[PDB]
């Protein structure tokens, strides 16, 4: 049992909240340990495992096992307290310093993220901070993909972080309350500002690599939009209208995406699916275009 | 929206590759390009379409395969076709015979050289001779052009000589002699003056002035290309040390500079210029742009590919990867189609590509996890029913082991069992199988519909393998049957049939029905295989249940209550002896009493 590990997890949270450590270097270490701990606790299991455990509890027909759920609950309580405090510290920190330590802190934020999805965090986190900052950072994401060539190097830093940021955004969108916060932050606006979509990637390093990269950005952002759309009530709701505007305004890209090949094709294929999901999920983009 | 438009298109294209794969397999003579040309006719494709015709002319247009020669031929034939069509439609019907010369006279006379005739040509007997020679040349009818000059009535006659030998040879008229002399005359006399067509003929035939362009009579973009193609001199260019050499490479670069897609306007036409110019890579990349229709670029590449080009994904040209990336879009949804596309990779025959193909397929199987579709399915003896890949064939066993082991990591049991069946590791299958059925047996009750799952799976394999030349270990099979027997006991346990359950449980020969032989049941307990050792808990308590319910004290003659009573007793002694080696529910006691 990684019970012994639990104590270290507590110490880590303590130090972070305290934000002692002149070195972000120190905090990077704390973030790394926390990340492993969160990951370790839930060995890759998916909703099926949870459903099986619930049934067994079903009810305690005899002696049940509910060990992993119990462990997750304890982790989440500890984390909550310490949490509000530490969320503040973790996000601010974020930005700066450490573009480095960043790779570590964004990964920590994402793991944490699943668990403690649901709950808790959405409220806290919401507010603050994050949203505002993260949406603005979408705009700047577009700019950051170009700056991407330069910095291929400084890339190492940022791939660990930028990808982590997209993931964090996608995860928030997966749930109702999270999607609401992102959308409130003016997601569509930042995306319009990034101008990632309102262009043609082909227009324009070995060229297939750049296409893979650009399309890659498009697939994640597109997933974030689709997730935000569906995650609310995609119908009469306001969300449906916003997504439709997204499609029409960035039409012809959707159409253009539909045919061709490579790993680039693979990325293209995923992008195509993502648009399709956006289409049906909304009022059928086609349906709207009666 | 929904865009059934593309999906329909996707399917149409997929259909065509599919037929192409059938032909390759069946040694057929199905043309890819004619097939696109047929579909492409409809619209916007009127560009893409012309592109396809260009490729098709190339069909077996090797015929050797000279870059500029073929490009020239395409342009020349196109012009000829254009000429024939104009003639083929009213008039006179032209007065004379249909000879090629006359057709061109018609083009020159009827077509737009005259609104109502006139200006700056040299004309004899109503005919611009130089224009004629130029157009005949344009058509590719060099011989006729030469003849016209012969008959000409002209006085630059030295040129006449230089035309004939240009014609005689490979058309790279290279006399170690005069060419130099012709050039001087051009510069002095011809260059600063004359009738546009005359200049064209001199310049083009001579390769007189490498700074390039013909003033008055370049009327079309293709005219523009054709002229340039005529000018380049590939063979023995390196030999001879003047710098009046113009190469395909040089031509290609000019097309790039700025001339740009915009410059080649009809952007529509730019595509064609790229193919003609030999910029295949650029051509795919360019097709790669509008909506490039990743789909279109992919297929065109496929077509160049059939042609045996590609001689060394927005910007990623390699054929394997171009195909692979294309697959990414549809692979999850349409794994079959993905296979069809990956298969094309072999079209480039050679190792490397072959492995790339294999790796791609391997990669497809893994993570798509569409095992049945991709790998195969159910024996009913009769080996595998082939998966799509198997139809293509070969390395399939090694992929299976790889996938199966991976399944083991993930713990995706069922997939593993499925994979091992294909692997034909019969013993392995049953063993994994015994494990699956074994747990799920121990647990708590209320399950087991009579139609589908691990139990059902159990039934499938036993019926299936055991009769037929069974390769499995006897031990392995034995536990298998026991698990099945226990399961049938379950079916009948509840759903009534109390009496039947005892009979079957006793048959198991696991639990002491007889005397105090309960202890022998101890001795034989530790020996028990791990799978059964686990199951016993329910065997007991099932017994004390039926035993209880059946032996409900009856109302108001032979009633031997004593048995079905002794059975409980022996069972309890049994349970009493192994409670520690059991989960910890001697709540047999609750059922035991009342």
């Amino acid at each position: 049992g990684d019970s012994s590990l639990y104590i270290i997890l507590k110490k880590l949270l303590d130090f972070i909240l305290k934000t002692g450590g002149g070195f972000q270097r120190v905090r990077t270490h704390l973030y790394g340990s926390l990340l492993y701990y969160l990951q370790i606790a839930q060995r890759p299991d998916e909703p099926d495992t949870l459903e099986a455990a619930k049934k067994t509890m079903w009810e305690r027909l005899t002696a049940p096992e509910d060990v992993f759920s119990k462990l997750q609950r304890e982790n989440i309580a500890i984390i909550e307290s310490y949490g509000a405090a530490l969320m503040e510290v973790v996000c601010r920190d974020a930005c700066d310093g450490h573009e480095i330590g960043r790779m570590l802190a964004l990964a920590l934020l994402d793991r944490i993220v699943s668990v403690d999805k649901q709950q808790q965090w959405l409220l806290y986190l919401s507010n603050s901070g994050y949203l505002k900052v993260l949406v603005d950072s979408l705009v700047e994401d577009d700019r950051t993909l170009q700056s991407l060539l330069t910095p291929q190097p400084p890339l190492l830093k940022a791939l660990y972080t930028y990808e982590s940021k997209m993931a964090f955004l996608t995860r928030v969108a997966k749930i109702q309350q999270g999607a609401l916060e992102l959308l409130r932050s003016g997601v569509i606006v930042r995306l319009a500002q990034c101008q990632v979509y309102d262009m043609r990637p082909e227009t324009d390093m070995f060229i297939p690599t750049p296409v893979d990269r650009y399309r890659q950005i498009l697939l994640p952002a597109l997933q974030l939009c689709q997730v935000i759309l569906t995650s609310s009530m995609a119908q009469h709701l306001q969300a449906a209208g916003q997504v439709l505007q997204f499609l029409i305004s960035h039409s012809d890209t959707i159409q253009a995406i539909l045919r061709c090949q490579d790993v680039s094709a693979g990325s293209l294929q995923e992008l195509a699916l993502l648009t399709g999901i956006i289409s049906k999920a909304a009022l059928p983009g086609i349906l709207s275009e009666l | 929206p929904g865009r059934s438009s593309l999906d329909n298109i996707e399917m149409a294209y997929a259909r065509q590759i599919y037929i192409y794969n059938e032909k390759i397999v069946n040694g057929h003579l199905q043309p890819n390009l004619v097939d696109l040309c047929a579909s492409v006719a409809e619209l916007d494709d009127k560009s893409i379409s012309d592109m396809w015709t260009m490729v098709k002319q190339m069909t077996d247009v090797l015929v050797r395969m000279e870059f500029v020669r073929q490009a020239l031929a395409y342009l020349e034939q196109s012009y000829k076709n254009y000429t024939l069509v104009t003639v083929f439609g009213n008039l006179h019907q032209l007065g004379g015979v249909p000879g090629t010369y006359q057709l061109v006279r018609s083009f020159l006379n009827i077509k737009l050289p005259a609104p109502l005739p006139g200006l700056q040509d040299g004309e004899v007997e109503g005919h611009p001779v130089w224009a004629l020679i130029y157009y005949c040349m344009r058509c590719g009818d060099l011989l006729a052009a030469s003849q016209v000059v012969n008959r000409a009535q002209h006085q630059l006659g030295e040129f006449k000589t230089w035309f004939q030998e240009y014609m005689n040879s490979k058309d790279r008229r290279l006399s170690p002699a005069t060419e130099n002399k012709l050039r001087l005359h051009y510069r002095r006399a011809l260059r600063n003056n004359t009738d546009p067509y005359k200049r064209a003929v001199y310049c083009i035939i001579g390769r007189c002035d490498v700074t390039d362009n013909q003033s008055e009579v370049a009327d079309k973009t293709e005219d523009y290309l054709w002229l340039k193609l005529n000018q380049v001199c590939f063979d023995d260019d390196g030999t001879s040390s003047p710098q009046d050499r113009l190469t395909l490479s040089q031509f290609q670069k000019q097309l790039l500079e700025d001339y740009g897609e915009s410059h080649f306007t009809v952007p529509f036409l730019y595509f064609q210029v790229l193919f003609l110019t030999a910029q295949f890579e650029a051509a795919v990349a360019f097709l790669f742009r509008m909506e490039r229709l990743r789909c279109h670029a992919v297929h065109v590449a496929l077509v160049l590919f059939e042609l045996k080009l590609l001689l060394k994904c927005l910007r990623r040209l390699n054929f394997v990867r171009l195909l692979m990336l294309y697959t990414r879009k549809f692979e999850s949804t349409d794994p079959r189609e993905a296979l069809q596309y990956f298969y094309f990779l072999r079209d480039e025959k050679d190792s490397q590509g072959e492995n790339m193909f294999l790796r791609c397929v391997s990669e497809l199987v893994i993570e798509s996890r569409e095992f049945d579709m991709i790998l195969g399915k159910l024996e009913n003896d009769g080996s595998r029913k082939p998966g799509v890949i198997d139809k293509f064939t070969s390395d399939t066993k090694p992929i299976i082991n790889k996938v199966a082991s991976v399944a083991e990591n993930k713990g995706l049991f069922e997939e593993a069992a499925k994979l091992y069946d294909l692997a034909k590791n019969a013993d392995k299958v049953l063993e994994l199988m015994n494990k699956l059925l074994s747990p799920v047996v121990p647990q708590i009750s209320a399950p087991q519909s009579n139609k589908e799952r691990l139990k059902n799976m159990a039934l499938s394999i036993a019926e299936r393998y055991r009769a037929q030349g069974i390769s499995a270990n006897k031990f392995v099979d034995s536990t298998f049957y026991l698990l099945l027997d226990l399961i049938t006991f379950f079916d009948e346990y509840h759903s009534g049939h109390i009496d039947r359950a005892f009979d079957i449980i006793e048959r198991l020969k696991l639990v002491p029905l007889n005397q105090e032989s309960v202890e022998e049941r101890v001795a034989a307990f530790r020996n028990f295989s791990d799978e059964i050792r686990h199951n016993l808990s329910e065997v007991l308590l099932a017994t004390m249940n039926i035993l209880f319910t059946q032996f409900k004290r009856l109302k108001g003659i032979e009633d031997r209550d004593s048995q079905l009573r002794s059975q409980a007793r022996t069972l309890i002694t049994f349970a009493g002896m192994i409670p520690y080696r059991t989960s910890g529910d001697t709540n047999a006691r609750l059922v035991q009493m009342e």
